[PDB]
């Protein structure tokens, strides 16, 4: 068995078969944030 | 010792005459960034 790891999570969403997407891309994302130096997580909730 | 009234300061023992300097203090913190490791591409791993 191998091992590996996922180059990183900075670049959106995408709609190519997955031969051919770019380093980064991922499949969904929902109420998240792409922020660098944070890294990829949630939004903050909307203020009155 | 600092004289309350007269602000007169006595020196430690077996200091002779002479010219000297006075003045504050200051800090000069530092903290580096903890190591990494890096394969042969550049892909960090072993995080944990």
């Amino acid at each position: 068995a191998f091992d590996g790891s996922i180059k990183s999570l900075l670049q959106g969403v995408s709609q190519q078969v997955p031969r051919e997407r770019l380093d980064g891309q991922v499949s969904v994302q929902l109420n998240r944030l792409s922020d660098v130096v944070n890294g990829n997580r949630r939004r903050p909730g909307a203020r009155y | 010792s600092i004289d309350p009234t007269t602000y007169v300061v006595t020196t430690v023992r077996n200091v002779p005459d002479g010219e000297y300097f006075v003045g504050l203090r200051y800090t000069s913190v530092l903290s580096p960034t903890p190591p990494l490791v890096r394969d042969a591409n550049g892909i960090v791993i072993g995080t944990y």
